[PDB]
């Protein structure tokens, strides 16, 4: 299995949740 | 697989063959950084999509703060184990909900991540991204995307024009 892809998806939904900020971060 | 989604999958591979082509690595033919399919004139749609999806292409994690180190580190991925990487990105990505960040968080990573998958698994591991991203996209996430605004906010951001006309513009009779 991928123990490292915890960061996969995780580091990566991380970033990508400055979308809740509607452009203004 | 048949939904429009041609000018989607020309733009991911734009860039992602932007960061590749530092290192000398296309598949459409080792050298593009474009399209290479679209065609677009430049100045009514395409290079406003274009310019504003590099302008927070890096504005994803803005100024790296949100985590720490974790693009380059490492790296796990193999034939049997990147599955599991697979469906994590998404059910991930569908943390918030699937929006225009998605795009801009795989816009670095994916590129920060292929430099070195490419490198441990041949020119066959970015080929499949590059479908792949389609595929999952489309799947998911065109519809979510823009359901919500995505290029919306994209040309919002670059444009700085939220707050001209489109607040009080698409939110009571649209």
């Amino acid at each position: 299995e991928e123990q490292w892809a915890r960061e996969i998806g995780a580091q990566l939904r991380r970033m990508a949740d400055d979308l809740n900020a509607q452009y203004e971060r | 697989m048949s939904a429009m989604s041609q000018s989607n999958r020309e733009l991911v591979v734009d860039f992602l063959s932007y960061k590749l082509s530092q290192k000398g690595y296309s598949w459409s033919q080792f050298s593009d950084v474009e399209e290479n399919r679209t065609e677009a004139p430049e100045g009514t749609e395409s290079e406003a999509v274009k310019q504003a999806l590099r302008e927070a292409g890096d504005e994803f994690e803005l100024r790296y703060r949100r985590a720490f180190s974790d693009l380059t580190s490492q790296l796990h991925i193999t034939p049997g184990t990147a599955y599991q990487s697979f469906e994590q990105v998404v059910n991930e990505l569908f943390r918030d909900g699937v929006n225009w960040g998605r795009i801009v968080a795989f816009f670095s990573f994916g590129g920060a991540l292929c430099v070195e998958s490419v490198d441990k698994e041949m020119q066959v591991l970015v080929s499949r991204i590059a479908a792949w991203m389609a595929t999952y996209l489309n799947d998911h996430l065109e519809p979510w995307i823009q359901e919500n605004g995505g290029w919306d906010t994209f040309v919002e951001l670059y444009g700085n024009n939220a707050a001209a006309e489109s607040r009080k513009g698409q939110e009571r009779l649209e």
